[PDB]
């Protein structure tokens, strides 16, 4: 099976960009998604990219400042968080899909990124 | 002029099956028999006319259609077949007059490490009518809960990528498919064959 390990999580100052690079095992056909848990809010989609694709759907909240790139070589997905507004603090999790049913099948444990005003 | 039939068959780029490329052949002579006997083509199934007698027919319009699909789903392009690839991407008309040709293309299109460029639709609202291309990326509201433009629960991105790795099983190997549709009528005809 495919399991993902998320790295790059830490506190940053206001407006900082922390580069979230997630190691992936088994990647190449599966699509990968980025999701976050707000302090009291259930997850809502942040970003996902299909393999070797420019097909990107973003939330309006994160529109125009977060973009993703796919190596396809080191089996990693990178998320550049640019000029994060303070209340965006959340735990970001990599996820993969097979034949999507209820939701994405595989959930990595993720990492913690919090901005500081 | 001689018909650019060869150019299309061996062309450098073939698009994904979700969004096919249609090119109109016009005012030219095409040697169908050479393609027919060649062993390059794994399937040359012809509907509405036998290939052998296709030699001397004169045809008012012929259309070139291009897509790449895996070997398992070669059977699914024919008049009337029911399946995900046939129903939600390319459906041949019930009375389609023409030939579907496919050849194994793992040597060129496939790359070691996997070629993920090709994409095929899966979850779609309603079945497409014959010859109907859909390029929409509107998230599919499969579940009752409103999708509201964001992926996730009950919001499915329609596109998914085929896993084209050179080592994969015989069934999952890449194949290159060209659909040629023919129309016969009494009028000036663009392609009249050798005669």
């Amino acid at each position: 099976q495919v399991q993902l390990v998320e790295s790059g999580g830490g506190l940053v100052q206001a407006g900082g960009s922390l580069r979230l690079s997630c190691a992936v095992s088994g990647l190449g056909a599966h699509r990968v998604g980025w999701f976050r848990r707000a302090p009291g809010k259930e997850r809502e989609f942040v970003a996902a990219i299909g393999a070797n694709g420019g097909n990107t759907n973003y939330l309006d909240s994160v529109k125009g400042r977060f973009t993703i790139s796919r190596d396809n070589a080191k089996n990693t997905i990178y998320l550049q968080m640019n000029s994060l507004k303070p209340q965006d603090t959340a735990v970001y999790y990599c996820a993969a899909r097979d034949i999507e049913t209820a939701e994405y099948t595989y959930w990595g444990q993720g990492t913690q990124v919090t901005v500081s005003s | 002029n001689l018909c650019p039939f060869g150019e299309v068959f061996n062309a450098t780029r073939f698009a994904s099956v979700y969004a096919w490329n249609r090119k109109r052949i016009s005012n030219c002579v095409a040697d169908y028999s050479v393609l027919y006997n060649s062993a390059s083509f794994s399937t040359f199934k012809c509907y509405g006319v036998s290939p052998t007698k296709l030699n001397d027919l004169c045809f008012t319009n012929v259309y070139a259609d291009s897509f790449v699909i895996r070997g398992d789903e070669v059977r699914q392009i024919a008049p009337g077949q029911t399946g995900k690839i046939a129903d939600y991407n390319y459906k041949l008309p019930d009375d389609f007059t023409g030939c579907v040709i496919a050849w194994n293309s793992n040597n060129l299109d496939s790359k070691v490490g996997g070629n993920y460029n090709y994409l095929y639709r899966l979850f779609r609202k309603s079945n497409l009518k014959p010859f109907e291309r859909d390029i929409s990326t509107e998230i599919y509201q499969a579940g009752s809960t409103p999708c509201n433009g964001v992926e996730g629960f009950n919001c499915y991105f329609p596109l998914q990528s085929y896993g084209f790795q050179p080592t994969n099983g015989v069934g999952y190997q890449p194949y290159r498919v060209v659909v040629l549709s023919f129309e016969l009528l009494h009028a000036p005809a663009t392609v009249c064959g050798p005669k």
